[PDB]
C-alpha cells in the first residue's frame, strides 16, 4: 500500500507551516505514505532543540501516528552505499541524511516526496514528486 | 461526555453517546493512536484535526541543519 | 488502522482494531467532539485531579527500608 | 514514547507530599513517564505496611493508573547484573532495588528521575534527573 | 506446562557443582521449569563478577536456553508487596530477591524448587520442593 | 561434517549426513538455540550435553551475596 | 522447542521449528557429534578464518570521509 | 545477548589491518557484538569507492556475516535526536553518522566499541570501549 516516502524537508515544511495544499494531498494519499527513521531523528532534533520540546514533540507525535516509520534496514544501507559511491564518481554533492533517505526509498521502491527536487534529482533510479 | 468500553467480535469497541454522534454521511472513519488518546476522524479528513490545532512553537528550526 | 462504525444500544459506536486498541485497564472514557473528529481520552488521567484528590495517611512509610 | 523511569524514591516523595513542582513536571512530560515493576511492589509494600492499607492502596492505584508499569525483563536483569558487578569492583554501594531500577532504565535507555542523585550517579551509562 | 520455578540458590548450586541428581530431575521435568528475571540478574552478576565472564556467561546461556525466563510482572510485584508486608507483621526475615522470587511464583502459581527450603518456608501460600 | 539447509512444511530443516546419524531408537529429539548454535538432543537427554561439558571457572561465586 | 525427525534424500534429517529457526542467511552448516547430541554450527563463523583469509586492497578508504 | 555495538571506525580499522589484539577481543566476545546499519552502508560505500570493489565487498560481506546488523529503528532515531540537540546546546561536535550510531547503542543500552573514544565521550549516557 505504501507508495510515497516523505523526506525531512517536506515534513518540516508541513509541521512548521501547515500548508493547506499538503493537507489535501495527505488526506487523499493517507495509507500510502511513510517516513524513514532518518527523517524521524531529524524532526526529533528540531523539537528537542527548541525551548518548548514537549509541545513540539506532541505535534510531531500526531504527525507520526498517522503514517508509518520504516526502519533503515540493510537493504537501505546497501542501496545508499552504492548511491554514495555513484555520486562520488560523478562529483555530485548530496547531504548525508538525504543520501540515506534516497537509498531507503530505492530499497523499498518508494516515491520521494519533496519540496526541493534538485537535491534528490542528482541520484539515479529515483522517482520524485513535489508536493509543495 | 463520558462513555463505556465494551467488547465485540473479540476486540475493543466504544459506544458514542448521541450527544457526540457523528454525521450520518460519515460511514468510514479513521482511528489514530496518539499515546492513550484515540483520534477518530472521518476517512479522508484524517489530517484535518492535526492541521487545525496542534500549533508548533516559533523556535521550531525551519531549516534542517544537515551537515553539508 | 481503519475500522467500521456500527449501531448498538441505540447509539453510534465504533470498534477499536487490534493496533489502536486501548489499554484494557481503561474501562471509562471521555469523548470530546472537535468538528467532525472525536477525541477519545481515558476518563481520569489529569494529574491535577490526583494531585488535588485524596492523599495518603501519615503512616505511609517515607523511607523505603531498602534492605541495606 | 517513554523517556523517564521514575524511581521509588521520587514516587513515595510525590505520593506523600504531592509537591507542586513535580505536578508541573508531570503535567509537562505526561505520557513520557514510567515506573518499574520493582517500584510498584515497593509502594504496594508501603501501602500494605500502613495503618490504612486500602486507603493508601487506592492512592497508589490512582498513581500507577496514570503512568506505565514496565515489566522487569531479561534485558533489565542482564544490565542489573553488569551494574551489580561493576559497582562491586569499584566498591561503590547501591541498594538492591535501586540497582534493578537502574538496570531496567539502562536496558531501555531511559532517564532515571529520582531525588537521590548521588546513589544513582555511581551507576555508569545512566542519565539521571531530579524532579523534586 | 510450566509447573516449577527454579530459584537462584538451586540454580547457582547446579551451575557451579553440576550435581548428577539435578541432571535427572532436569531431564525429566524439562518443559515444566522456569526462572524469574530476578534469578537471571543474580546469575549474570556471578558471571560478570568473575575473572572469566565470557566463559561463565556461555555456561549460563546453555542453562537459560533450555528453560523459560519469566518477566517480573505487576502481578509478581503485587504478590511480593503483600508478602513483604505479611513477613513484617510476623517479623520473619527473608532476603529481598528471594521475597520477589516467592511473589513471582505465587502470581503464576508455580512450585518453588530450592536447596534451602527454610528460607521460603516462612512465606505462606507457597509449595516448595528440594531438588538438592 | 558439513551439510545443507532446506525448507520443508514452510520452515527450516537440516539434513544430517549418515556420518552423523542419530541412534535409531532416538525418535524424539529436542533442539536448543544457544546463539547461532542449535543443540539437538534426544528427548529426555536435554541437559546431558550441558552437564557433561560447559565447565564453569573456579572464581564463580558459590554463595549469592544477597543483601541481608 | 521440540520438533520431529524425518527421513529425506536417503538421510536422517530434522526440522527447525519457528522458534529455533536459523538465520535465513545460514545455508551451509557443520554438524559436530558429541555423544548422542548433535551440534549444528553455521559453516564459516571462526573469526580466525577471516582474520587469516583474503584481505582488502590498498584502495580501501581508511578515513570515513564523514561529512563534517 | 548482544553487548557491544562496533563503530565504523573500529570496523574499517580491523578490515584493513586485521590486528591481532582485536581478533582476541572478537574471539572472546563472539556473539555479543553487532554493528548498526549506519555502519554497514559506510563500509559498503568504502568498498564500492575502492579500486577493486567486488574484492573489498567480499571481505566486507565476510565480516558482516559474522556479526549482527541491527536496523536503525525509531528508538535509535529518537535517541539520536536527543543526542543531536544535547551536543548542540553544549557546542560539542560529533559527526553525523557517529551521532546515529551512538543513538542506536544508547536506545539499546549497548557499549560502543570504537578507537576514537574522545568523539564518542562527548555523548552522554553511553558506555565506550577501545578494542584497538
Amino acid at each position: 500500500m505504501l507508495k510515497f516516502m516523505l523526506d525531512t524537508n517536506i515534513c518540516i515544511f508541513t509541521i512548521k507551516n501547515k500548508p493547506a495544499s499538503v493537507r489535501e494531498r495527505f488526506n487523499l494519499n493517507q495509507g500510502r505514505m511513510c517516513i524513514s527513521s532518518v527523517t524521524l531523528m531529524e524532526v526529533i532534533y528540531g523539537a528537542e532543540k527548541s525551548q518548548m520540546p514537549e509541545r513540539n514533540l506532541a505535534v510531531i507525535e500526531g504527525f507520526v501516528s498517522r503514517i508509518d516509520v520504516l526502519d533503515y534496514d540493510a537493504a537501505a544501507a546497501t542501496h545508499t552505499g552504492q548511491i554514495r559511491a555513484e555520486l562520488a564518481l560523478q562529483g555530485r554533492p548530496v547531504g548525508p541524511f538525504d543520501q540515506m533517505i534516497a537509498g531507503h526509498a530505492r530499497s523499498r521502491g518508494l516515491i520521494i516526496v519533496t519540496n526541493n527536487t534538485r537535491e534528490f534529482e542528482r541520484v539515479g533510479g529515483l522517482r520524485i514528486e513535489d508536493w509543495s | 461526555m463520558e462513555t463505556t468500553v465494551f467488547l465485540s467480535n473479540r476486540s475493543q469497541a466504544v459506544r458514542l453517546p448521541k450527544a457526540v454522534a457523528l454525521p450520518e454521511n460519515v460511514k468510514r472513519v479513521e482511528v489514530i493512536a496518539v499515546g492513550r488518546t484515540r483520534i477518530i476522524t472521518p476517512a479522508g479528513e484524517t489530517w484535518d484535526e492535526w492541521f487545525d490545532g496542534n500549533s508548533v512553537s516559533a523556535d521550531f528550526m525551519d531549516n534542517r541543519e544537515q551537515p553539508g
